[PDB]
């Protein structure tokens, strides 16, 4: 089955090779397509060259491609242009152990089954306290009826513990039950001039002291809390006190943008518009997977048929702009006039 | 069999013989490939039909 | 012209399989090489051998692939050197069809030439609200006069609404005009605890509704938003309530660093020192382009001119760590002394 | 060195391609491992097939792959599995001449050895003024008792001066003494509504100047600034005013995560967990480095060693992958379930 997809894959990225009308191939094409499009024609019974020229053979390798793509993801895009036809065979070319694929495709493949099959610790892109309904202003003082530390957040990745006079505490709960992260890094301050109850400035004086598990912590130097260690704040000053605490950055096993080597490069490739004719055929492409057809995912995917998906298409799209084909699409009217940043924003929805 | 897998009338190729003296333990071809699967076990058949 | 730069790309990293003498190489290399210097050596009457050992064949080799790099990228540095006389005439053995390139060099020039001549939706890498005048403080209440409701930015990427008890206004405005937007992704929450126009403190009650196009949103979740649509607040509330909209992060059809798979690590690969012969030749060609000689640009070029540039840059560069070469640039002087993290400060002007 | 290095990533790569039984391969892969396997196994003498069916034989080659990797990383493990010894005769191997590499693995070390034994300028991960001790409420007013100018820090990235009506002075020393910048990318905002010593609000007035090095720079533009000239700021206002000074980002030679293309992807693929046989596997060489054994390096290493390892890890993993190997490991209890995320977030200590 990946086998399958590092053939298609290597089709693909050698049917990018062709260039030019005359020039001579690299020895490791013309064993590839040779044997690929003899294979292709035999159960699709299509026109392919080796050697396209004109636009219909173009047309026709590109379909092949196409055909590749969409069996090696496992799609059916059903009835989308009158000069297009899904051939559901292209997967037994696919299969034919006779075709050979690149080692560069074998490791590609290897990496996405392999690291999509399996978890793995990393860097949260966006602040941790994100998805938080309530916060307050930075740098104003707030305790809470009865309490002598009053631990708040302040912002996406801030939070500020107002100690009283000679006050101490645990604040590791305000961190908890959001998200669940494997080790969360730490940085804190002191707010030395921060607005009291009514506006007059205040004084944080020297000598409050923030400690995780116990052995006691540095100010202004990053940590690596375990996120259930006791954080505990000492407040040994005889004034208000507060402190603020920031996760620079914390890492969890959801997957990121960085599960895969360029992925991010890939998906604005895939995203990208090229043409009316691109745009509309990667679209009707993606509505039968559960990635969005025009607008990059908020979250990055973490299934097999996903990643492959993305960089199968991402192939197919540099296909695209090789082989320059032109052809009908279902709701898709071509608009010559010399494409421009403009014409492409209207494009999207 | 092994005697004549061994006669090389044309250019010779790589055989990684094995520990035993036992005909077939070489691995003739550019790409190895046992010799030793055509041995002849009774209660498997591995060298001979099915 | 796309083959003429991936033959040449293609050529260079073929020199950069050269790191021994004995070494047997992998017979493509053999086919490409052997072709390559013969060509060249007929077109330039230079005396390259594909098995360097002095030195002097080593430079020779070099300046071929620069020559290359050069005559790909389109470029004319001039008399940068006594002992280097750029041929022009390379690009007459770049365009020979019997010279063959990697299925590599091809999806990568396929990739360049690709995304730089259409657009694309992408993450952006700056805050919405960077290229701002003004800023009020972040968690302080502030009323135009005559207003019942106030948008204020706060931060690179915040804005607070100040609304009077019972008060309701759309706030998309100061959204618009800025940038070229696609789709701005939001996450508002609830300033709990705020300052006054005196200083008091004031609480926000829990009723707020922010709604996107008509339709209710909740808070601390992140909200698709086009742009357009009616970013209208309400304070149903019996007291003053402020709140925090946050531009998590936004898109338009603007190049980022990611329009090509690491970018990045190329860019930095080129802009490095190794030595100060490298560091002038990397310089004087940045000259003849439009990008930043020695300090990576503010802002990520977007033509096929640069990007080709850059990545032949990247590789002449591998290519110039496996070759060892040495040679003299006119205002250039040569310190021997084993180059410290110092030495190298120095040299960026 | 480098030769051997990238014989040992072309051979792991190689094996990779073998993903199932009686599939077709490159005569590039065939001819490679034929060289390879037959002068290991005269070397180490154990019994590696190309064509590898049983488990034993799949354990063998990984074994080999394994051998390898660490003679390249120059790593000695020890006794760490009752199955597994370490052969230092492997080295001997990999610079073996007759034994090729291809030109993906020769330009990969290229750029591993070539960055890494040099500098160069790199927007650096975290805020400006991180490592910090003090900080203050961003939008508060706040004078040094008998200055008419003071700037004082309020974020990881942020800083705000507070003049006096009429006020001017020099700024650029709370800047200066922090990291090693060659570059620092600057913006500056007029703080329209801040709060006094005691709480109310004040407006900043129009006119409000600041100039670098002398030239006068507009509100709400990036500036490139040296770090060194004159970072000065003005108040012809009969008022008080507030300005904030942004560090969106800034450059210095310190190695980050794109010194080398993808490299966090890389890491994420060896930090990630597979199987307790991998997970064990992989602490257990890391143990032998200077890296983190199961935790991302808050810092990107800066060493050859260092990043080559990596690399020769995460390959390795990939062929961990396709091999399935299964072997005992001292102190490694396997269970042979499924795996889920729940059993893996508990491995990682």
């Amino acid at each position: 089955m990946d086998t399958i997809a590092a053939r298609a894959l290597t089709v693909m990225r050698a049917c990018a090779t062709l260039q030019e009308a005359r020039i001579v191939l690299e020895a490791n094409v013309m064993e590839i397509l040779g044997i690929a499009i003899n294979r292709y024609n035999g159960l699709t019974l299509r026109g392919v060259t080796m050697r396209p020229t004109s636009l219909a053979q173009r047309n026709e390798m590109f379909f092949m491609c196409l055909d590749m793509m969409l069996s090696a993801a496992g799609i059916n895009v059903g009835p989308i242009s009158p000069d297009y036809t899904q051939h559901m065979a292209t997967i037994g070319v696919l299969a034919t152990p006779e075709i050979p694929f690149t080692t560069e495709a074998a490791n590609e493949i290897a990496r996405v089954t392999g690291e999509t099959s399996t978890w793995g610790p990393a860097r949260q892109p966006y602040g941790f306290f994100l998805e938080t309904e309530e916060t307050f202003q930075p740098g104003r003082w707030f305790m809470r009826a009865a309490q002598a530390a009053t631990a708040v957040v302040c912002g996406p990745d801030m939070i500020q513990v107002s100690l009283n006079a000679g006050a101490r505490g645990d604040v590791q709960q305000i961190f908890q039950g959001r998200n669940d992260p494997m080790m969360i890094y730490l940085v804190w301050r002191r707010i030395e001039n921060f607005a009291m109850a009514q506006g007059n400035s205040q004084q944080t004086q020297a000598g409050v002291t923030v400690s995780v598990g116990g052995v006691d912590m540095r100010a202004g130097r990053i940590i690596a809390w375990d996120g259930q260690a006791a954080l505990h704040v000492r407040n040994p000053t005889q004034q208000n006190a507060m402190v603020q605490i920031q996760v620079v950055f914390y890492i969890s096993m959801d997957k990121t943008l960085n599960q895969y080597p360029a992925l991010t490069a890939e998906i604005f490739n895939v995203y990208s518009f090229r043409d009316h004719t691109w745009h509309g055929l990667r679209t009707a492409i993606r509505n039968r997977t559960t990635l969005p057809n025009m607008l990059p995912p908020i979250f990055p995917p973490n299934d097999r048929d996903s990643i492959l998906t993305l960089l199968l298409l991402s192939t197919l799209a540099d296909v695209y702009t090789v082989l320059r084909p032109e052809f009908a699409m279902h709701g898709v009217n071509p608009m010559p006039g010399p494409l421009t940043a403009a014409i492409a924003r209207a494009a999207y929805v | 069999l092994n005697d004549y897998l061994l006669y090389m009338y044309n250019t010779r190729v790589q055989v990684n013989y094995g520990p035993t003296g036992e005909p077939l333990d070489f691995q003739i071809g550019r790409n190895q490939y046992d010799c030793n699967v055509f041995r002849a076990d009774f209660a498997t058949g591995t060298g001979y039909n099915g």
